[PDB]
């Protein structure tokens, strides 16, 4: 499982690769490379650019990213209600981040999902399979989660292969 | 009463040679000494306090020799641990640890340093949650710990600073005293999260699932993969500036690094010593797993020292660093324990009776010491120095008029005869 | 295996592992069968290879360093084991290895030297590293002899290099030094008890009798230096019976009748005539302990007839009177001379005694039949060849005039024991042999006393007897010591004469009756109590005792049998109920009630039919043969009860203890009810005091009385009660008559 | 008798000196400012056992309560051990029954006395007791004029 998991990985950061770094070559805020370059399952050099962007302590949050420690899990996702309950202001990439460490990026109460508007379908499911919740879901299960939360356009082979994937039973 | 002591050491010494395990000796040894040291240290004259702390740390003495001489004696062989290149770097770790015993007695020597670490009383009227002053005042964009990282510090107000170093330097004396479950508890509870979590990163990975082997010890992955990352990473963090003191000395406590001077300035003899042990673990582990290829160079982000030092040198060095505390003859015995160059200083404080006669306690411990070597090792101490410590003792005994529990001590030569 | 199953084996893991890394490493496996199929430069060349990519094993370095070794190439057989010894500091015996090569190879360079200052400090003052000293000053005469001298400064006891400064006086044929040194040196305990030593004893002497130095310096000193040889053969002669063979020892027997006969005819009054007399007993003692060795193996009309001569050669023994201590020059000569003397008696006596047990009044007939000269003819056939003359060997000529021929008295026998303990170096093999000879006796010897007699002015129970570090140890420990040691070696050789008498054996004839770590915790003790120890070894010895004194002190996991501390219980119960003293009565009976207290928990699982927990390499062998039983038990717990009370009355609970006592119609309760009513009353009884306490103290009195009367009345109605008795019967009623007349 | 189950495997890894398995988005924020520590476990442990026996003592389990409570010597254990103790003397007190009940009866009412006394003698004494006290001093009092009248 882990080593299918890791090949399915690594694929979906080829196709995904010229998409994001398009994008931040045209970003103008440090802390937004930083996700982008967790959006290419890359969790070295955004915790490097945290390091050099003088954002240290997200940097060593960042380093968490793939394992899935639900203790680290829960945590982030209590910041996140903390924050959206008063929190009188958060920078916009840094909850994104937290969300990441939340483990359900989507499937949630601070959700990416709108980014559904700005990245890939196959850029937001590596986000779920990267984060997401590895180690409790089967890949099929897992792919299905994400599925779940967004349509494909119907036309899109790679989409049904994914479909056809997770749809196993 | 007090003056009763050496009964208490002798008191020891009867129950042994009679249900004819001879650590219990020893692990009495040094709760006497500890019952000792309460006594003097209670109500008493100023004058009584220096010698509470002769007992106290006399007391520290016995049970680091406990400890060493159990590990070292009680050496039974086990089985050894057969990993696959698959297996996890906790596996890895826990190899070292096994398979190296120099090692290991390092892990021992850090655990007894941690034992005996004062921290503080719990910080009263924490404030509900984090950085609250400066986002009342307003001027937080973002509430993350990195922002007044990213643009000038004057983000943060005055009394935000102030708390945050309450908490910094209270977790940090807890990480020393090896109180990490604390210090998470802490971190969660004063709603510092982001810094629990680099706790967190303190484990290396294992899966009980493909490291079978603990398959006992664990039924759930944990523990972060990209272990030489994280170090890197906290290291790094250590070094940036604008950062609470405390807060850098933890991840440099972290990372194996020396925390910076504004901290260490403060650390005594067992503190520092304790802070240079870690050095050399870490840096050890982190060498055992590049000579087997389970460092992944993508995480060799920064350099950090390769190179360990020995237990001699560290013991040298931080030695010329705390002088006085470092001449203090039970700590000498305690380095002695640590090397294991201990008969080797039983003979010579020996000599020293041929400014040993001047301090009570050292005549005491040497001979009750030497007794306890010769019981679980014996040939340890040259038979020799066996008779004139307890020749030179036992007249003190007679100078104490406590002829009464002599024999016990005669029961170790035919040199007894002449009594 | 062949040359086909090794070289087989190549394609074997060649089609398992092909590349070359792998293929180099295991080398060291292809290289361990090949040094088992006797292929030294192949082998080499397998292991050389697996250094190539393993270069820091030290299994691997040494292994090549030992099939250099082979080779015989030093200089390159040592640079193996440096490496090994670089890699792995705790590889002593390399160290030694290469201090032995360096020495032998070539002295010139300082190398060797180091090396063998090191190969000292690892092994210090083992048999080796002086023999290492030697070799490398080889490479004059007045040079040896210092090393030797200042090597016996701190080495005095060390049998070979004593034995080196003989030869080197031999070898500039200065033999009266020689002599000189060797009398002077017979005075040591140790080296009297060396095999070697001895050995070297008697050519020394004989050499210089021959020598023309001993006629022309005078004939003063010549029966001085007579009387050592006669000395050295019986030391000798005890030796030579125990370790070597049939053949050896008889022929030992023959030298030794030889002196004798040429010694008899001066005669004289001196300590030449002394030492010829208790020498003389010897002969027929070992004579004997020679005759019943051959018997042994042999057939049984033999053993009867051999048992039979060995009988009359103890008698002979035993009858010889104790030697004219007064008589020698110095204190040291005649207490050793003295001590010989209680050896003898003991040892014969319990010999004369395990062989007169076989049959009633055996002992009688066994003179009436072979005292006749008809037997010193027999004796002398079984012994010898009848090839030899027998004018000059003193067998033939002794006058064999009145064998008493009246059993050995057991008050004698003990007497004798004690004093002989120090005989052969108190040897646990000396003290588990008499304990076992007592131990099918009625009564018991004074171990306690054996060991004030060993360990003089060692506590009784040490004050400090919390920890177990062996400054701690007391008489107390010894004596639980040696109880298992010969509880344990009775049940062992019990079980091997099952699966085949045990107490007919002699001491030099049998084997060793102990575990040799049992043997080993002795002969530790012995050298830490005595001062004899080595300032290196003494960590190791103190911690080699301190290993067995949990067990004797039954603490955490004793590998202590049931049965055995019961046996403890109450053997230190009776041992300590019959002594005088307070102080001595307290401890005994402390311990007595410590080892019950841990029994108890034991029997009550028992009590039920459960299973005992069995024991982890455990220091006194258990046994199924003695394993409690439930109808046992009440006995126990009974038993146990009165060494509870009779502590509590020591201590002063008189009131739980006479309840206790009360409970139970004992024949030992008597003698405590009777013992501390009595004293109750002997102290008020006199002084002035009300007369109604005075009444009362008197009824006391009536009491003791009774339970005296008691005791006697039960005791001499029933013989098994007589043996019950916590004192002697005597000794009971003594004390009556002085109650009564009070 | 519910939370203090729920705590008391904590207490034990906390007794140990070990490290609590941290929250996730909390609904009561965590402090270390009120950690707890080794040096009040005993306590709890005790204060817990106390509301363990005053549980047992209501459903019935008088035995087993009050070999818990006298374990014990606090002032609140008295309170309990006296209201129970009367509880047993009240019922039995006056019908008619075996005299040497009625003497058996009697006999915890001495016992409801004499620990009513104990509380007031180590009230007055000192101040902490005075807080420690289940019930407020004046109603201890108030039961002792009741219990010596009867």
């Amino acid at each position: 499982k882990k080593e299918r998991h890791c090949r399915l990985t690594s694929w979906i950061v080829s196709q995904i690769g010229p998409e994001i770094e398009e994008k931040i070559r045209n970003s103008s805020n440090e802390i937004e490379q930083i996700f982008l370059y967790l959006l290419l399952n890359d969790v070295v050099r955004a915790s490097k650019l945290a390091i050099e962007s003088k954002n240290g302590h997200l940097s060593v949050l960042i380093s968490y990213l793939g394992s899935n420690d639900p203790r680290i899990r829960d945590l982030a996702e209590l910041q996140l209600q903390k924050w959206s309950t008063g929190g009188c202001s958060i920078d916009k990439n840094i909850s994104k981040i937290y969300k990441l460490l939340s483990g359900s990026p989507f499937e949630g109460l601070f959700s990416l999902k709108e980014l559904e508007s700005e990245f890939s379908w196959l850029c937001l499911l590596n986000l779920t399979l990267c984060y997401g919740q590895i180690d409790e879901y089967s890949l099929e299960s897992l792919v299905q989660s994400h599925l779940d939360k967004f349509s494909l356009p119907y036309d899109d082979p790679i989409g049904v292969i994914f479909q056809l994937y997770a749809a196993n039973e | 009463y007090q003056t009763e002591r050496f009964t208490k050491f002798s008191d020891t010494l009867k129950e042994f040679k009679i249900e004819q395990d001879p650590f219990n000796i020893i692990r009495e040894f040094r709760s006497a000494a500890g019952q000792l040291a309460l006594d003097l240290a209670n109500s008493g004259d100023e004058s009584n306090v220096i010698s509470s702390k002769d007992w106290e740390l006399e007391a520290r003495f016995w049970h680091l020799v406990e400890l060493l001489l159990v590990f070292r004696n009680a050496d039974l062989d086990l089985d050894e641990m057969e990993l696959h290149p698959y297996n996890s770097r906790g596996l890895f770790e826990k190899k070292l640890m096994q398979d190296n015993k120099q090692l290991y007695q390092i892990w021992i020597v850090m655990v007894w340093l941690k034992e005996n670490t004062y921290v503080m009383e719990r910080p009263k009227n924490v404030p509900t949650s984090k950085w609250l002053n400066s986002i009342t005042s307003g001027g937080l964009k973002s509430c993350d710990l990195d922002f007044p990282l990213r643009e000038n510090t004057n983000v943060l107000d005055v009394k935000d600073k102030e708390e945050d170093h309450i908490f910094f330097k209270y977790i940090y004396e807890l990480i020393l005293a090896g109180a990490i479950d604390e210090a998470l508890e802490e971190a969660k509870l004063s709603d510092n999260i982001s810094i629990c979590m680099i706790l967190c990163g303190i484990q290396e990975y294992l899966n009980p699932v493909i490291d079978t082997q603990i398959a006992n010890e664990f039924n759930t992955q944990q523990g972060i993969k990209k272990h030489s990352l994280w170090r890197r990473t906290v290291y790094s963090l250590s070094q940036q500036a604008g950062l609470d003191p405390y807060e850098r000395a933890i991840y440099s406590y972290l990372s194996g690094a020396i925390p910076n001077q504004e901290v260490l300035q403060y650390s005594d003899w067992e503190s520092d010593l304790h802070i240079h042990l870690n050095q050399i673990l870490q840096t050890e582990i982190e060498n055992y797993l590049l000579e087997n290829n389970q460092v992944g160079t993508d995480e060799l982000i920064l350099p950090l020292p390769s190179h360990a030092l020995t237990v001699q040198e560290v013991l040298n060095r931080v030695a010329s660093r705390h002088p006085s505390e470092s001449e203090h003859p039970i700590r000498v015995l305690m380095a002695s324990v640590i090397l294991d160059s201990l008969p080797s200083v039983i003979h010579s404080s020996v000599e020293m009776l041929l400014d040993i006669i001047d301090k009570p306690y050292l005549l005491r411990i040497v001979t009750h010491l030497a007794i306890c070597l010769d019981i679980i090792n014996p040939g340890s101490v040259e038979e020799v120095d066996k008779s004139k410590l307890i020749t030179t003792y036992i007249s003190l005994l007679k100078l104490q008029g406590l002829y009464e529990n002599i024999p016990i001590y005669a029961t170790f030569l035919n040199e007894s005869d002449c009594l | 295996r062949s040359k086909a199953d090794v070289e087989r084996y190549i394609a074997s893991v060649q089609g398992s592992t092909p590349s070359p890394r792998q293929k180099s490493m295991k080398g060291f496996y292809f290289a361990k069968l090949y040094y088992e199929a006797k292929e030294y430069d192949l082998a080499k060349k397998y292991i050389c290879t697996y250094i190539n990519v393993q270069e820091r094993d030290p299994k691997a370095h040494r292994f090549l360093g030992l099939l250099y070794e082979l080779e015989e190439n030093t200089d390159k057989a040592v640079e193996c084991y440096r490496r090994s010894v670089e890699l792995n500091p705790t590889q002593k015996d390399l160290v030694l290895k290469i201090a032995e090569l360096l020495c032998k190879n070539d002295v010139t360079d300082g190398r060797a030297k180091y090396w063998l200052e090191r190969a000292a400090k690892l092994f210090p003052g083992s048999p080796a590293i002086y023999k290492l000293k030697e070799q490398l000053l080889d490479c004059g005469w007045n040079k040896l002899f210092d090393l030797i001298q200042s090597e016996l400064y701190v080495r005095p006891d060390d049998v070979h290099v004593n034995i080196r400064l003989v030869e080197v006086y031999r070898s500039t044929k200065r033999l009266k030094d020689a002599v000189a040194h060797c009398h002077e040196a017979e005075r040591n305990i140790a080296l009297r008890s060396s095999l070697e030593w001895n050995s070297c004893v008697v050519q020394t002497l004989k050499e210089y009798l021959e020598s023309l130095q001993c006629l022309e310096s005078d004939k003063s000193d010549w029966r001085a230096t007579n009387t050592d040889l006669l000395l050295a053969y019986a030391n000798l002669m005890l030796l030579t019976l125990s370790t070597r063979d049939v053949q050896e020892s008889r022929e030992l027997l023959q030298s030794f009748d030889s002196a004798l006969q040429s010694v008899k005819s001066l005669g004289g009054n001196d300590e030449l005539s002394a030492t010829f007399l208790e020498m003389k007993g010897h002969f027929y003692m070992h004579a004997g302990s020679l005759l019943l060795k051959m018997g042994q193996h042999s057939s049984n009309v033999q053993w009867r007839a051999l048992s039979e001569l060995a009988a009359l050669c103890y008698l002979i023994a035993f009858q010889v009177p104790r030697p004219k201590i007064k008589l020698i020059k110095g204190e040291a000569g005649q207490n050793l001379l003295e001590m010989m003397a209680c050896d003898r008696l003991s040892q014969s006596g319990h010999m004369l005694l395990n062989l007169s047990r076989g049959k009633q009044d055996f002992l009688k007939e066994i003179v009436e039949t072979f005292a006749n000269k008809s037997g010193q003819s027999a004796l002398y056939d079984a012994l010898f060849s009848s090839q030899s003359p027998k004018d000059t060997s003193f067998l033939g000529s002794d006058d064999i005039g009145n064998i008493d021929v009246r059993e050995p008295e057991l008050e004698d026998l003990t007497r004798y024991d004690v004093g002989a303990i120090r005989a052969h170096n108190g040897s646990l093999q000396h003290l588990t042999w008499l304990g076992l000879q007592w131990n099918s006796l009625p009564a018991l010897p004074g171990i306690r006393k054996w060991l004030k007699q060993l360990f003089h002015h060692l506590p009784h129970e040490t004050s400090r007897l919390e920890t177990n570090a062996p400054e701690s140890i007391c008489i107390l420990d010894l004596e639980v010591f040696l109880l298992g040691v010969v509880y344990t070696s009775h049940l062992q050789l019990k079980e091997k004469c099952n699966s085949h008498q045990p107490l007919c054996l002699p001491l030099p004839v049998c084997k060793q009756l102990c575990t040799e770590r049992q043997k080993s915790w002795w002969d530790a003790v012995c050298t830490l109590i005595h001062r004899k120890a080595v300032p290196g070894n003494v960590a190791k010895l103190r911690l080699l005792v301190q290993h067995e004194i949990n067990t004797l002190r039954a603490q955490e996991k004793h590998g202590l049998q049931p049965a055995l501390l019961v046996h403890w219980a109450e053997c230190l119960q009776k041992t300590g109920s019959g002594l005088n003293s307070f102080y001595d009565q307290r401890e005994y009976m402390g311990r007595s009630v410590h080892y019950w207290k841990k029994v108890l928990p034991l029997l009550k699982i028992i009590k039920k039919k459960n299973s005992i927990p069995e024991p982890i390499d455990p220091l006194f062998k258990h046994f199924h043969s003695v394993d409690i039983q439930a109808s046992e038990i009440v006995e126990y717990e009974e038993d146990a009860h009165i060494t509870f009370a009779i502590l509590d009355a020591v201590n002063g609970n008189i009131e739980d203890a006479v309840t206790a006592f009360e409970s139970i119609k004992s024949v030992v309760s008597y003698w405590n009810l009777a013992l501390i009513f009595h004293r109750k009353a002997e102290d008020i009884e006199n002084d002035a005091l009300s007369p109604e306490e005075q009444e009362e103290c008197k009824n006391y009195l009536r009491k003791t009385r009774d339970y005296l009367i008691k005791i006697i009345d039960d005791s001499d109605s029933n013989l098994s009660v007589v043996k019950k008795l916590p004192v002697p019967l005597e000794s009971v009623k003594e004390m009556l008559n002085s109650v009564m007349q009070e």
